[PDB]
RNA sequence: AAUUUCUACUAAGUGUAGAUCGGUC
């Protein structure tokens, strides 16, 4: 019974975490709803948690296309994201705003959604 | 031409402008470095101190006059007053000798002792920093030196309590119609007991403790009345009749409870004295004060519920009191004793004219109009129905003691139900965990509370007559009297929760600002230029208010004239306003003789004073021409207003050092990115100094600048974002959703501070065509062929309703104004206001606070009746008629409709208001009807009790018998056939001319004379033919729709009579059961029901009636619903509006009767039978 | 350190049920603002941490008015919600739907929002 | 859901349509 609340407790620990993560996505997903498809932002796109307060900018698995087609998931209501155009196929779901163009990637992009229109 | 093209420029009137002032460069800091603002929101802080020392002076000098004054004629007052009055007019010296004791006792106050530094200045200067010996309070005084303006409204309201004016705020009214009557009421009641009560009791315990000067006795005579004028006579004469403390802890007794301990007969036998009233001058701020305020007041411990415990076990007792002199007011609630007692609403009322046609009326009934006039008016004037005359009034085994005292202890066995649910809100811990404002179930109770004793409240204030009465039994009302005081205190706790909760989140309280000058902006750039130090600048089409320093006042008029670039247009040419004061001191500092022997109120001498006029002047401009019309060409020709350039880097630098002050004077009218209709005071403001403006508005002295604070805080903000959708409100919008480039935020302007800027202006100072206005519209009434009228009506399934009608009597145009119709480029859009309404009220049906949502009904129904002011006013434009609204004053009440008594009378109060001066916005205003020549076609107001029968172009009809009538016939229910007897039904059917049945048309025939029936005096064709034709809704709500035909014969096929022959009458009144007769009264009183209504859904509402006109045709108002042009009413409510036009024109065919100098007293006030003859003769 | 857990794991879990009332509300903020003032469904009222999963409809502190007038908190750019009118002054910040009118009341009314539209 | 201030609004994108005075208690 000592160890069982390691699993528990983290277990409950990536709960919050991914919870966190879905808010962030249905905000970030409202925004970027809202953007006229010019003013969208270089973007990071995964199918995991990605965790935008503690984002770790040193895999190279990270590329910075402008995002396009906001639109809905709609057998679970979830957002999901086109990485390119329409006619690319590469549809994310977990995406995390960055500045500036591909190969690096700058800090954050907080608040600035909004203000980019 | 039209009838309102004479009507320009009649009298003066004045309005007030209100603006936003908001600074503009580095005034800001020079305000914020200067400290200018801490100066006036202290002095505005501590007026309310300065208020009570002026009210310590003023009961210091009430108790320094009212000590050394004896009388005369009091005696006299006293000894004629009980005498069971004599009327010859021996009882009128009574009265004018009271009226010579308050010339008495005002001539007093007013005469000597000082009384001339008292309303002034120097009340603050010298006499109260003497006075009040403290340097905090009289340092306060010195710190309001100068500013002797702010008191003047408390002058004014104080002045008026040393006066002869019997009003219950003077002083004289509460020592003499208030103190005296009790004093006198005492006496008798004194003399009454008047025994040895122990001989120890009251003149050795109670003379030796309490005074040790005289004695008791001599309380209860004439002169020594004067001892109790003072408020320590008072406190004696009260702790004698009350207790006194005996400044121990000894607590005597008084003489009610000496009463209370006599202990004679289970009764106790005897009145109890009254306690005389004060003198004149004897939370809402937080949420645990107000439920504080709940704690100590209304516990099941304070002097509240106790006095309920009182009045409950007063009603308990109250058969063993006489009901010989226990007197009820005759009011509305007479009424209510009547319902709840006995059937109807109107059953005392028809046993007291059954006792008044027993002597008044004679055998064969003549009764006309006029009996029932002078008999309605000897209801209303007794207020003096006793209990024992109400036990006269009943029928056989009805106790009316008895039924009233069950429903009493029922009325208090409901508040015991509510302090039953009420026990846990203030047992002992109660921690209110929410807001007050938001804890919706604490305020239910609370709610529920006050309710129940406020309405025990007015149904127990029932039981109080007009008073001066006869023998009324003093044993009940010594009680009565005791307990209803603190019982008014619960009148005032529910005034204050209810003045705290309806409270919106923020606040308007704001402080005058004097920028260290007695004497800031009072008139407008005078000679003076010093101690006024503001006026007014211009710039492109953005206003300034330009206001000085002190240290650079006088040497800031010194500004270069037309520069290269930036000439702020400076206001200048000041006026003198009626200068007529002004003008012989220039004069006289043959002709001479003339002026000062007043000879002028002639025309010789007159002429030799016009050009001595302009001889004997000619930096002015003048401009000369009775002694009145020529000094109203004087005070007409002395005005002009022009404009003088300046320079703007100079005051721009002025700005920046800080020898000016500059606020813009600007609204959202003034904006840039501003493209509608304005509003109606910018284009005031805008026209107050604009080219062709030859003295219509002109400016007036005493504008203010206040200072808002911020009320809200940055915390509680709310804001719907930019770049989203947000949904509209409005259904019939073809639009939906709505998205802005930016942010709307909710109440953004009561989050800052505001500065405010109230400047007066004056409308038509210098009247030119001066007329009567009443008499010179009913000449040109006269003298018109085809007039117009508009018909207002009050609806039922509306909310006003318009029907237009012409000169003949043929409706020209008729339309409800459930919904209003907005204008904007070429676009318009309803808004229907009767679902609005019954959105609110949905809300109001499911909220758990009805206080919030009837104040927002209240503001929504102002909003109404503004929007109908518009529309009323473009009727009135349109077809130039005069309006015909319903005289709201004739008492007639109806219950049904939506726009209440309260919300129509600020309905043509806001008519005769904005006929006043009545401006078209979209207009030229140099042209008739525009913003300088507004049409004046009403006087101003006065009273809701001065509406009355004529006002300008407004005329009050006093609506009876309007809405159920036939438009086509004529023809009014004036039967009553409701099922009482079998005697007079048979006399119903005996009344009957020929009741037979025609088959060709399979009509129930009722050819009828109606001479034999009673109150049928306002007819005037006395012979009608009435028919079972249609169906009728019957209403019970059960909504069973009943055939006419088919009931009759369901119920002659039923009981074995027939229906084939002629003349059944007789074979009618060959029954003997009772339930023919009662469904045959039933089926005869559905018959003449007029008006159909489900008055649930709204599928159908329609208006029938039984008689044929001259054609054969029947009137059915769905053959009219749905039409174009329809020529008859719609429905009920165009009947209505539609014949109190028809009044109207009654009275336009009287004007052409008199004669041109007889229309002053024509009498406009239509009787029924008037009414009857002019429906019945006038249609074709 | 034995019932220090007990805080510990508690804070844990009231914080991620916030998180979940607070994803909730973000949602059902947007889905109540497309509706047209009309279609919008009565609406149990609080101040407090509202949870849809775990309502219990036994407290005699709840209420069923119509809500209207969703918009934002401006510096924490919550969602506020009226509960009558604009002018009742009566913004409230956990909601949650039921069918039915006051007192007696049915359901919670779950993924039948859309439906409304 | 923006206002000199009030009521309904969103009415073509920092506003739209009407009403509106006084200083009081
Ligand atoms: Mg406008
Ligand atoms: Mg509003």
């Amino acid at each position: 019974h000592n160890d069982e609340m390691y699993l528990v407790v983290q277990a409950l620990i990536r709960a919050c975490i991914i919870k966190e993560i879905d808010l962030y996505t249905e905000q970030l997903y409202n925004i970027i709803k809202s953007l006229p498809y010019d003013k969208r932002p270089n973007v990071v796109y995964s199918d995991q948690p990605l965790d935008p307060n503690n984002l770790d900018l040193s895999e190279p698995e990270l590329w910075a296309e402008q995002v396009g087609e906001c639109m809905r998931y709609a057998h679970n209501d979830q957002p999901c994201f086109y990485i390119g155009s329409t006619k690319r196929e590469l549809r994310v779901n977990y995406i995390v705003p960055v500045i500036g163009v591909r190969d690096e990637i700058e800090r954050v992009m907080t608040l600035e959604e909004v203000r980019n229109l | 031409m039209s009838k309102l093209e004479k009507f320009t420029n009649c009298y003066s009137l004045s309005k007030t402008l209100r603006f936003k002032a908001i600074p503009v460069g580095k005034t800001q800091e020079n305000i914020d470095n200067k400290r200018l603002l801490v100066e006036d929101e202290k002095r505005a802080e501590d007026y309310k101190g300065v208020k009570k020392l002026l009210d310590r002076y003023y009961l210091s000098f009430i108790n320094d006059v009212l000590h050394s004054i004896k009388l005369k004629n009091l005696n006299n007052y006293i000894s004629l007053f009980r005498k069971k009055t004599r009327t010859e007019k021996e009882n009128k010296e009574l009265e004018n000798l009271e009226i010579n004791l308050r010339k008495e006792i005002a001539k007093a106050f007013k005469g000597n002792e000082g009384y001339k530094s008292l309303f002034k200045k120097d009340i603050i200067e010298t006499i109260l920093p003497e006075f009040l010996d403290d340097k905090d309070e009289i340092a306060l005084v010195n710190s309001f030196n100068g500013f002797t303006t702010a008191f003047t409204g408390f002058f004014d309201n104080r002045e008026n309590m040393f006066s002869e004016e019997a009003k219950s705020t003077s002083i004289a009214f509460r020592c003499i119609n208030e103190n005296l009557t009790r004093y006198i009421s005492n006496m008798d009641i004194f003399e009454k007991v008047d025994a040895i009560f122990d001989k120890h009791e009251v003149q050795e315990i109670k003379e030796k403790i309490l005074n040790s000067d005289y004695d008791v006795e001599d309380f209860f005579e004439g002169e020594f009345f004067n001892f109790v004028l003072t408020q320590e006579g008072i406190d004696v004469y009260n702790a004698i009749i009350g207790g006194f403390v005996t400044e121990s802890g000894e607590k005597i007794k008084g003489l009610n409870e000496y009463i209370n301990l006599y202990n004679q007969k289970t009764k106790q036998k005897l009145p109890k004295f009254k306690p005389l009233y004060k003198q004149v001058l004897s939370g809402y701020t937080s949420d645990e004060e107000v439920l504080e305020v709940f704690r100590n007041t209304l516990n099941k411990n304070s002097e509240i519920f106790s006095s309920i415990k009182k009045l409950e076990k007063l009603f308990k007792n109250f058969d063993e009191y006489s009901s010989a002199g226990i007197f009820v007011k005759n009011g509305p609630a007479i009424s209510t004793i009547s319902k709840d007692i006995f059937g109807e609403w109107n059953v005392i009322r028809d046993k007291w004219n059954a006792e008044y046609d027993d002597i008044h009326l004679k055998k064969k009934a003549v009764v006309t109009e006029k009996y029932e006039d002078d008999r309605r008016k000897s209801f209303k004037k007794i207020g003096s129905f006793s209990l024992e005359q109400l036990q006269e009034y009943a029928d056989a085994d009805l106790s009316v003691v008895e039924k009233l005292k069950e429903i009493i202890i029922q009325k208090v066995d409901e508040i015991y139900k509510v302090y039953g649910s009420s026990e846990k809100l203030f047992d002992a811990d109660f921690v209110l965990e929410k807001s007050l404002k938001k804890n919706d179930a604490v305020v239910a109770i609370m709610k529920d509370l006050l309710d129940s004793v406020k309405s025990f409240e007015n149904y127990i204030k029932a039981f109080f007559g007009e008073g001066k009465e006869t023998n009324r039994d003093e044993s009940f009302y010594g009680d009565f009297v005791l307990a209803y005081d603190i019982l008014l205190k619960v009148d005032h706790i529910y005034d204050a929760i209810r003045n705290y909760v309806t409270q919106k989140p923020y606040s308007k309280d704001k402080f005058k600002l004097y920028f260290q000058n007695p004497q800031f902006m009072g008139g407008w750039d005078k000679d003076k230029e010093t101690d006024y130090r503001a006026t007014i600048l211009r710039y492109g089409s953005k206003y300034y208010l330009a206001i000085m320093d002190k240290k650079y006042a006088k040497c800031l008029q010194k500004i270069d004239k037309d520069d290269v670039n930036g000439n702020y247009e400076k206001i200048n040419y000041k006026l003198l306003p009626g200068p007529n004061k002004m003008l012989p001191k220039v004069f006289f500092s043959d002709i001479q003789k003339i002026y000062k022997n007043g000879t002028f109120k002639n025309l010789n001498d007159c002429h030799k004073l016009i050009d001595f006029f302009k001889d004997s002047i000619s930096a002015y401009d003048f401009n000369f021409s009775d002694i009145a019309g020529f000094y109203r060409e004087v005070e007409e020709q002395g005005y002009k207003v022009s404009f003088e350039s300046a320079s703007k880097k100079e005051v721009d630098k002025l700005v920046e050092e800080g020898k000016l002050y500059m606020f813009q004077i600007y609204n959202k009218d003034f904006s840039d990115k501003s493209h509608g209709t304005p509003n109606l005071h910018t284009m005031y403001f805008k026209l107050l100094f604009d080219e062709n403006n030859h003295g219509q508005i002109r400016l007036s002295g005493g504008a203010e600048l206040f200072m808002r604070r911020a009320s809200l805080k940055k915390e509680e903000l709310v804001v719907h974002p930019a770049n989203s959708p947000i949904a509209n409100k409005n259904p019939d919008n073809p639009k939906k959703t709505t998205t802005l480039s930016y942010d709307v935020y909710k109440d953004k302007r009561f989050s800052e501070d505001q500065y405010e800027l109230h400047i007066p202006i004056a409308i038509n100072k210098c009247p030119k065509n001066i007329f009567k206005i009443n008499t010179e519209v009913r000449v040109l009434l006269k003298h018109d062929d085809n007039p117009y009228v508009i018909g207002i009506d009050r609806g039922e399934r509306n909310l006003l309703y318009i029907v237009v009608v012409d000169g003949k009597g043929n409706i020209v145009e008729q339309y409800s104004l459930n919904e209003i119709i907005n204008n904007f480029n070429g676009i318009r859009i309803k808004t229907d206001y009767h679902s609005l309404l019954d959105k609110k009220e949905k809300e109001r049906f499911e909220a758990r606070q009805n206080w919030t949502s009837i104040e927002n009904i209240k503001e929504l129904k102002a909003g109404y009746i503004s929007q109908v002011v518009h529309k009323i006013c473009e009727l009135v434009e349109k077809y130039d008629a005069v309006i015909a609204l319903e005289d709201l004053n004739s008492g007639f009440k109806n219950s049904r409709v939506k726009v209440e008594k309260q919300v129509y009378q600020k309905f043509e109060k806001m008519l005769i208001d904005k006929l006043n001066y009545m401006v078209d916005k979209k207009s030229n205003p140099c042209a008739t009807g525009g913003a300088l020549k507004g049409y004046q076609i009403t006087n101003k107001f006065e009273s809701f009790k001065s509406m009355s029968t004529q006002n300008g172009f407004i005329f009050y009809i006093p609506a009876w018998l309007t809405s159920k009538i036939d438009p086509s016939t004529g023809f009014v229910n004036l039967l009553k056939t409701k099922y009482t007897s079998i005697a007079d039904s048979k006399k119903f059917i005996s009344s009957f001319d020929r009741i037979m049945y025609v088959p060709e048309e399979d009509l129930f025939e009722f050819a009828l004379d109606y001479k034999n029936f009673s109150r049928t005096d306002a007819d005037y064709i006395k012979k009608w033919k009435l028919y079972s034709y249609g169906n009728r809704i019957r209403i019970f709500f059960d909504w069973e729709e009943v055939c006419l035909t088919s009931a009759y014969k369901e119920l002659f096929n039923k009981y074995g009579i027939n229906y084939q022959q002629g003349d059944i009458r007789a074979l009618l009144c060959e029954q003997s059961d009772k339930a023919f007769y009662s469904s045959f009264m039933a089926l005869m009183s559905l018959m003449l029901q007029m008006r159909n209504s489900i008055t649930g859904r709204t599928d159908v509402d329609f208006l029938i009636s039984p008689v044929k006109n001259s054609d054969g045709i029947f009137y059915d108002s769905r053959n009219y619903e749905a039409q174009e042009n329809a020529i008859l009413p719609k429905n009920a409510d165009a009947n209505g509006a539609y014949n109190i036009a028809r009044k109207v024109l009654w009275a336009i065919g009287q004007f052409k009767k008199a004669e041109d100098e007889k229309l002053d007293k024509v009498k406009i006030a239509i009787s029924n039978k008037e009414w009857l003859e002019y429906a019945q003769t006038s249609v074709k």
